[PDB]
């Protein structure tokens, strides 16, 4: 149980580390969506003009 | 406490409650710093949209 203990833990700390990774690429794709988005609101309003 | 010292349950808690109160001091403090209540969309997107 001792075994079974330790590779739970172990595990689930890497995954824990993975999960925060996740975190990283999605805060990184949404930054360049979010300039993209400026940039599609300035071409409408020049379209406007 | 006295009948171990492989590990400090306590201690771990501890570290538990002061990461779980450091999400929100970041949330609060980059809220702050930028001055808008929706910021990278980590919460109710349909404010964003």
């Amino acid at each position: 149980i001792a075994n079974r203990f330790t590779s739970n833990i172990k595990g689930l700390t890497q995954a824990a580390r993975n999960a925060n990774d996740g975190i990283s690429v999605a805060q990184t794709t949404e930054g360049a969506l979010s300039e993209i988005n400026n940039n599609l609101q300035r071409i409408r309003e020049l379209t406007v003009q | 406490m006295a009948q171990v010292i492989n590990t400090n349950s306590l201690s771990l808690i501890t570290q538990n409650n002061i990461n779980k109160n450091q999400s929100a001091l970041s949330s609060s403090i980059e809220r702050l710093s930028s001055g808008l209540r929706i910021n990278s969309a980590k919460d109710d997107a349909a404010g964003q949209a």
